[PDB]
């Protein structure tokens, strides 16, 4: 009906699609086998927009798999739901991209997207009524952020009425995990803001810091944190694939949440979280949920929200539940905090509701967000390139790949312009 | 003590850092204090 | 369950999957969740009035009667009262104890010889085608 | 399936992989007769029909006395007997001998097994070299096998494990020059050199340890620990693997500067394993402190540059960062203005394996730092001062000039180490 | 409470002698 | 339907309110778990005025727990109804406050409130009509002393029209048992005269006299003390959560008690305090309470006010009574003690009566006194100050951390200002 | 999660706390070799396989005190690195134990001490344990003390020290290292409690009935009361103390630190169950003349704060029965600027007794810790016996031999005659 199609490009972005197609397998009771196993009969109503049918009744995912070190397919094949993904969306290198844009772009990463992109026009002519794509990588390393946005020019170049959905998870300070990242950073922001209508910013430094106040548990591994990732995957689509009274695709979350071309740059959310001994104490209600949606401890990038104003909020509800609290606690946190949203244009808030919760919960909330304190997320990089491209320093390992210098100035241009527009407009 | 002690018993070794006299210790070289003086002992 | 024998108190620590405490080291009340009874109901001896001269020692001065006119009947958990799988009413909460320590076997068949102490339990590939070689 | 080639040249470098080899495969489980009693153990053995598995290095040196000793001995039935190579006349600490009249009678053969065992491996990552500077092979018949590998080989990443001559304590007399003449290819033909000092390890064994007097088998077991965890994430799982290039990237900014250190923790001995609680942020903690470093320079009078850890075994990533946060905020420990992020993580699940009697505890985690520091123009300075006084003299010149080396090419090596010197004072300086 | 279409393959495919209704 | 804020600081604030939570669960019939079980519905017609539900049928209560040592938080949680507690609520620093005013006013209590005052918020929006606080400190200690005073400094500038129940335990003169309480207690009456609309005063002395005379107990320990504390801190606020015939709520208390803006301290008592022995044998009627009442042995204040005159004075009934015998009885003890009530205010005592005893008595009362006798507690606390000031002792420990020579001048004149008052208005 | 740090120096200071952990294992039921068959925290951490370390640093530059605890029955007990030893003593030797020997592993104890210090969530005191007279006592505590003093800022820092006393003492160089050691406990120590070997020895005798006694009895008895003032901080009680409020409570001159220590009930077994122990008896045992823990008559001086620690089954009120009691009393002399002075404590664990040992099991005790003014007639009778040293120039020239001066011996001397008068401008009345 209207099918998405998933895209996996890096290391971290094979971990947290392989979280993602666990979370909708159990959403949709698809054990991993192949075949499905549930009760209700509205999980089969909307099968085809994430899985497609194939004989004997077993469902296969549709989504691509791609990374140059074949390392981390090892793993995806060894995982609890690894059995269900197709051997032929399964497209490999030889050589890893040794955490360099240029290797990842240029040279090994130049030759395998042609393989890459037979699989994703084959899979696009096999869906009946295409919806868009979702794609997820990181900035920081170099196959995700190589071959991510040259795999978003390439298919905006030959579907130009779509969408795409970028959920990229940008670096942090303090958890820097590599010394060359803000040359791959203010490189693909290039690429990105160009070819993407609607990019989600998530960061390690906001997860481990919810695991901890929030969750409150005390070995935050990798399994968990893209749990907490594939709880925002799952819910910012499920007016798409279930009912409800007030339905919302994803092309009318861009139309209600991108006002302006450059202006799309999202902060996502996702505000039932409670720990486990708290449990009992904690009332699960509407005024509840509306409450922790918007403090700025929830949010899964690093960036205080009152430190700028939004611009645009969108709330994608779940469960059987009322309308007028709905509107007025809306309503209510726009005068309350009339400081926090700009004045020139009123009814910031979209609100969308479905039906059915998922498993083990009564009522869910995802919260997205366009705000203007991203312009602190982007001054961090700006001052790392600056600081860095001064002494022409960690430069041999792309000059000696094909790329000219003034592409460092060129990044560096474009993204003073995109912080120049959110400060102008703030 | 554990010069008289039973030579079979684990606990026939000294601490590191002891700078009490161990007999036929001078004589050993390339192992950790506590074996070398176990075996010193034995 | 630490069940004191100096004092004839109950503590209880609790297991996380560390210790914190979950209760106090006090005297644990047997029957039904009880009522906190008025001030001065509690007491442990019965006096009949003070002295009535003004200038006394304030420990020594009460004398004490014959007949305890006010008794609540409170009674306690013992070593007697608890042992090896015997639901427990701790302030409400329904518990069962269903194994114990060596020292506590021990203790137990020395004192009331009982000798047995048995611990209660609680708790592929794809088919094939002809087009090739297996 | 990913796969990498390791080559031993010199009397150090074959007593290196002698405690090298015999750490692989006893944490692979192979015996030593080379059978298994699910595809890890390709990184550094083949397999064969037979069941046999078959190492992917090479070792060769100028004298048959410590290669007999490898042939006679327990590994006998392991290595190829044409990955064994021998030479009748030794180097005897000079570089003309082992670069231009022995090394080119058997550089042919070398060069046949290793393009051999290149074109066995589907998929190839590098090359690794163990090789000392004091050493005459060590020094003549690597410097000619790098500008034979780099005509061959281009764009394969070549990474060194020299052994770096201490201040202080030597065995020959004539290693300034036989190490200046060595390091004057690698500034043009290698891209990652990390060195080991010895007395270095002999101060690292006497205080915690507590081994009083070591011997080469103390040291090597050690540095054989070194290379199975810079090299454990090619071989098991974890939460986020490394490659050779990706460590490669975040450690040499510059075509001249590439000379990494490298310290391993915790090292302790079995009795100290009980008492002592060995957390992620004390396992770090040792790592920064100079008296654990491998190489006797001072890295607070240094400049710290870029810094990569690789963790093996039971850690959290949340530890991780805070144990980063809290390095970063002491201020004995500096950074340049121009790296504001000098840091890159690495995980492996696998916790360290120790040989039985070894003088290492069992480990449940473990660390590897591998810090880019200009500490070391500190130790080339003197390894300088100590050459010119000898050179003023003419002293211990005249093989140089009788087995084929001109003369002129000694003030070429100083103008160029002099330069280099030169460059780490341009990087260290600030605006 | 105090006082207490099944087949993309199969319905795009396979209906020579089964209608809409049929299926 | 009125909501009340609780909050809980210093080691005896917490142990104090520990024993109140104790008491109200019983006479609303809840669980130590938290699940209601009770006999009559008319416990649970008024809930919402000290505890919040929870999904599944529990519920829990509306109070703050925060001190500056964890070492009292793993006591609240070790008590009988210890797991009824919000686990979000138990906010603690990690430093001791030593008994310093400055380690908990200034230094290290300046880094906590901003949590505190974050959770003690939370729970004000979540209430929809909210109507004041009860705060349970020691005006002794250097927490609930210096912390106290801090958060109704920064309650008051936010909520300024509600009303502010402060339950200190002021210091006693025998019964001293820190050698700062001085300085600690003249340092918190600054701010307790300016930004409270009623404080109730407790002392220990008086407490233990009531436990050798009027009760007769052979070993009154902490557990038993904090119950008679705690009995009149149930009783003033029944009128909100009990049905009566004559309905008095806190404000209409403030209204009728509070002639002045800074006469607002008040000395409390508990009517029914038997012996054990003389249960059966008392006649438990209206004149029988009303004697027990105005009894000079049965205040819970170190004053006598035989050395002094009474301002207002509030008497709130529980139980099946009537209103004649109420009113007569009452008014008759006005005119036998003529000299002792003020003659320029008629009728300075004003009477409520409610429907619902406490479990296991017949009848009981609350008694609310506010008299002039209430100057010797604070003019011995002034004559102590004046000896440590004289000679600076104790003193390089406040001005080491902020603190200054300058502001101990002013909390004494603001000691003389407030007693000067009390004689005033004696003659 | 409130800890405290322990650095036992000298031989004084490591034979003391032989016995000290012999009664913490005891009390807590640890055995010796570290493992069992939540109050560990304060003094014990626990390690992965499930062992008990302490957290003590055992320093001194004589061996031979070191290795009898290396060698002795608590060898499982200790980490191999904390027990740090020398090469030579101090010899009885201010010069030598401070500017020549003291210098050369005083990196090695600042870096165990950083090492525990970071293992610690909360950090809440030192305790240091010393003796004056010693070198060691007096030269490593002294280099100690101003490095952690700038090292750590607002840290409590209480000290246990072994006074000389008047009559008898072992060594002749005892005058010159008392008066040398203050220099440095009159800026950085903040609490150093004090106490003499005749004292404890007159006790022996008349309490205990021990017709002589060794060291061995008094390491068991010192190790008692400072397992007594630590109790708040491990077990429960009606009312606790920690570190830093009975350091407040009892220091109000930033030079008036110098308390007094005394234990009650002390009995032994023949004895204690004829008597009756109750509270009002156990506190009025503490301020006989002839039970406080140093050699001074506190008749003379008047008090100036107290702090009462009872341990065991003792009821609120028969502790302020027992104050009211003493406040009428006309020998007990308090200062007329101070009302209140008495500090109690209650805690819900009884006295153990080591087995082998002297002291009765008895339910209850109180540890009285008295700051009175009668300390001053202790000091002026060794500041006269370092004035008849100080004029005929006996053994100066063992101090200036290593390279120190001769000017630091007048300028202790007018420190020990500013200490001096401070007590007789605090006595007066006003
Ligand atoms: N760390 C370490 N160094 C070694 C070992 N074996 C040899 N060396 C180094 O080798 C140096 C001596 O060089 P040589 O004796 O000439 O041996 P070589 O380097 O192979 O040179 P040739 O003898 O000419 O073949 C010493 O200074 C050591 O630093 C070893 O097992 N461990
Ligand atoms: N209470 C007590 N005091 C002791 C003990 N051992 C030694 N002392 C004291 O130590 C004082 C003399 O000091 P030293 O014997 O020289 O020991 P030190 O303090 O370590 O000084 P040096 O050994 O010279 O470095 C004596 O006056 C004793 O009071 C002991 O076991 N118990
Ligand atoms: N939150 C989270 N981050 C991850 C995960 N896996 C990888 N990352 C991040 O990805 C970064 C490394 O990216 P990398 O694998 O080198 O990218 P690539 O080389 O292009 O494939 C690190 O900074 C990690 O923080 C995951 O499962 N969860
Ligand atoms: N009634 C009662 N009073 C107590 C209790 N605990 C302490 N106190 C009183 O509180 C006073 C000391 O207060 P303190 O604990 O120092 O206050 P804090 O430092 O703020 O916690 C003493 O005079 C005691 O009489 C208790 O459990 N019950
Ligand atoms: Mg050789
Ligand atoms: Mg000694």
């Amino acid at each position: 009906m209207r099918e998405i199609v998933h895209l996996q490009a890096g290391q971290c972005g094979n971990q947290i699609g392989a979280k993602f197609w666990e979370v909708i397998s159990d959403e949709h009771g698809i054990d991993p086998t192949g075949t499905y196993h549930g009760d209700s009969d509205l999980q089969l109503e909307r099968i085809n927009v994430y899985y497609n049918e194939a004989t004997g009744g077993k469902y296969v995912p549709r989504a691509v798999l791609v990374d140059l070190e074949p390392g981390t397919m090892d793993s995806v094949r060894s995982g609890p739901f690894g059995q269900i993904f197709r051997p032929d969306n399964f497209v490999f290198g030889q050589s890893g991209a040794g955490n360099n844009w240029a290797k990842g772009h240029y040279t090994e990463g130049a030759e395998l997207v042609d393989s890459v992109l037979d699989v994703v026009r084959k899979e696009a002519e096999s869906c009946d009524c295409l919806q868009g794509f979702q794609l997820t990588h990181s900035l920081g390393g170099g196959t995700g952020s190589g071959m991510g946005t040259l795999l978003i020019s390439k298919i905006r170049e030959e579907y130009p009425d779509r969408i795409m959905n970028t959920f990229s998870v940008v670096p942090s300070p303090k958890v820097s995990d590599t010394v060359v990242e803000p040359y791959n950073a203010t490189l693909s922001v290039h690429q990105l803001v160009e070819n993407t209508d609607e990019t989600y910013c998530i960061d390690n430094e906001a997860l481990y810091d919810i695991c901890f106040r929030t969750l409150k548990l005390t070995t935050p591994t990798y399994g968990d944190l893209n749990h907490l990732v594939s709880a925002t995957m799952s819910g910012v689509t499920t007016c798409l694939r279930f009912p409800g009274q007030l339905n919302a695709d994803l092309r009318k979350l861009a139309v209600n949440m991108v006002p302006f071309p450059r202006l799309h740059f999202f902060m996502p959310g996702f505000a039932p979280l409670t720990s486990r001994g708290s449990q009992q104490y904690r009332a699960l209600t509407v005024p509840e949920l509306t409450q922790q949606m918007f403090d700025a401890k929830n949010m899964m990038a690093a960036c205080d929200p009152r430190h700028g104003r939004y611009l645009t909020v969108a709330a994608v509800f779940r469960g059987r539940m009322s309308m007028k609290e709905v509107d007025e606690q809306m309503l209510n946190v726009q005068n309350k905090n009339s400081s926090y949203f700009v004045e020139w244009i009123p009814n910031n808030v979209k609100t969308a509701v479905c039906d059915i919760p998922p498993r083990g919960l009564k009522m869910s909330a995802t919260f997205i967000g366009n705000s203007t304190a991203i312009q602190e997320l982007f001054k961090r990089i700006s001052e790392q390139f600056t600081a860095m491209f001064r002494r022409k320093a960690f430069l041999h390992w792309y000059t000696g790949e094909g790329m000219d210098e003034m592409e460092f100035t060129e990044a560096e241009s474009n993204m003073n312009d995109l912080v120049s527009e959110y400060q102008q407009y703030q | 003590s554990p010069y008289s002690m039973d030579d079979r018993d684990p606990r026939k070794f000294f601490m590191s850092g002891f700078t009490g006299y161990v007999p036929c210790a001078r004589f050993l070289f390339g192992s950790s204090f506590p074996v070398l003086t176990n075996q010193a002992l034995q | 369950l630490h069940y004191f024998l100096c004092d004839d108190t109950i503590e209880i620590k609790e297991l996380l999957p560390a210790l914190k405490m979950f209760l106090r080291r006090s005297k644990l009340p047997k029957n039904c969740p009880p009522r906190v009874y008025q001030p001065g109901q509690i007491t442990d001896r019965a006096v009949l009035n003070s002295y009535g001269d003004f200038i006394k020692n304030q420990a020594d001065g009460y004398l004490f009667d014959r007949y305890k006119l006010g008794k609540v009947d409170q009674e306690f958990y013992k070593d007697s009262d608890l042992s090896l799988g015997v639901t427990i009413n701790v302030w409400g909460r329904k518990v069962l104890l269903y194994d114990c320590d060596e020292f506590t076997k021990s203790y137990y068949k020395s004192k009331y010889g009982i000798e047995n102490f048995t611990s209660v339990s609680c708790k592929k590939f794809p088919p094939y085608n002809g087009f090739g070689s297996e | 399936m990913r796969e990498c080639i390791s080559i031993h040249v010199g009397q150090a470098g074959v007593q290196i992989g002698n405690a090298c080899w015999e750490l692989y495969c006893l944490e692979h489980g192979i015996q030593p007769d080379g059978q298994m009693p699910d595809d890890s153990f390709n990184t550094f053995f083949s397999e064969t029909g037979a069941g046999k598995h078959v190492p992917r290095a090479v070792f060769v040196d100028l004298e048959p006395t410590v290669i007999d000793e490898v042939r006679t001995g327990t590994y006998r039935q392991l290595f190829h007997p044409e990955q064994l190579i021998t030479g009748k006349e030794d180097a005897a600490n000079n570089y003309a001998r082992g670069h231009y009249t022995i090394g080119k009678e058997i550089i042919d053969l070398v060069l046949d097994r290793i393009r051999k065992l290149a074109d066995q491996c589907t998929g190839l990552q590098g090359f690794l070299v163990f090789h000392s500077f004091g050493g005459g092979t060590g020094s003549g018949f690597t410097s000619l096998l790098m500008e034979r590998l780099s005509v061959d080989y281009g764009k394969k990443s070549k990474l060194e494990f020299s052994i770096y001559p201490a201040p202080q304590v030597s065995t020959a007399v004539v290693e300034p020059y036989n190490s200046i003449l060595t390091t004057h290819t690698t500034l043009e033909h290698s891209d990652c050199a990390f060195m080991v000092d010895n007395e270095a390890i002999y101060d690292i064994c006497r205080r915690n340890l507590d081994i009083e007097r070591p011997t080469y088998t103390n040291l090597n077991r050690l540095i054989g620990q070194i290379v199975s965890s810079i090299t454990a994430s090619l071989r098991f799982d974890g939460a986020l693997n490394v490659d050779l290039t990706e460590f490669q990237t975040n450690l040499v900014p510059y075509p001249r500067i590439h000379f990494p250190l490298a310290t391993y923790a915790p090292v302790i001995s079995a009795e100290k394993a009980y008492h002592e609680q060995l957390s992620v942020a004390e396992i770090t903690n040792a790592c920064f402190e100079p008296a654990n470093q491998m190489v006797k320079c001072d890295p607070r009078h240094g400049k710290y540059m870029a810094c990569c850890l690789l963790y093996r075994g039971d850690v959290v990533p949340k530890d991780v960062n805070a144990a980063i946060a809290t390095i970063k905020t002491k201020r004995t420990i500096q950074f340049v203005d121009w790296c504001p992020t000098g840091f890159k993580v690495g995980i492996n699940y696998q916790p360290p394996t120790v040989v039985p009697g070894g003088d290492l505890a069992k480990v449940q985690r473990a660390v590897c730092m591998l810090s880019n520091t200009t500490a070391i123009a500190e130790a080339w300075a003197r390894l300088d001062h100590k050459f010119d006084l000898m050179y003023a003299k003419r002293a211990f010149v005249h093989w140089y000039v009788g087995e084929g080396m001109e003369e002129g090419e000694f003030s070429e090596a100083r103008e160029d180490m002099a330069a280099l010197e030169k460059d780490y004072e341009e990087v260290g300086v600030d605006s | 409470e105090f006082g207490q279409g099944h087949t993309f393959g199969h319905l795009t495919h396979d209906a020579l002698g089964l209608s809409t209704f049929q299926k």
